C-alpha cells in the first residue's frame, strides 16, 4: 500500500525479525498481475521459523 | 546441497524441486555408508587373520 518505491539499487528495506511476519493478510493468491515464486509461498511460511 | 538437514530441504523447495537436492544427499550418504562398509570388510579380514 506504499505510495512509491525506490530504484533497483536504492531498494527500501524494513527489518522485522522473528519467525513470523504476518499470516493474517496474504495477497499471494491471484491478487496481483504476475507471480514468479521460489521455495514456498507465504501461505506455507507459517511452519517455517 | 543447500543444507545437510533433510527437513530444511522438504520445508523449502517444491516436491519437484526437492527431488534434485534430496538425490544429492542420498547418493552422498550411500557413498559414505558404502565406504564405511567397505572399510569394515577390510578390517574384518585383518581381525579374522
Amino acid at each position: 500500500n506504499a505510495t512509491r518505491f525506490a530504484s533497483v539499487y536504492a531498494w527500501n528495506r524494513k527489518r522485522i525479525s522473528n519467525c513470523v511476519a504476518d499470516y493474517s493478510v496474504l495477497y499471494n493468491s491471484a491478487s496481483f498481475s504476475t507471480f514468479k515464486c521460489y521455495g514456498v509461498s507465504p501461505t506455507k511460511l507459517n511452519d517455517l521459523c | 546441497a543447500i543444507s545437510s538437514v533433510l527437513n530444511d530441504i522438504l520445508s523449502r523447495l517444491d516436491p519437484p524441486e526437492a527431488e534434485v537436492q534430496i538425490d544429492r544427499l542420498i547418493t552422498g550418504r550411500l557413498q559414505s555408508l558404502q565406504t564405511y562398509v567397505t572399510q569394515q570388510l577390510i578390517r574384518a579380514a585383518e581381525i579374522r587373520a
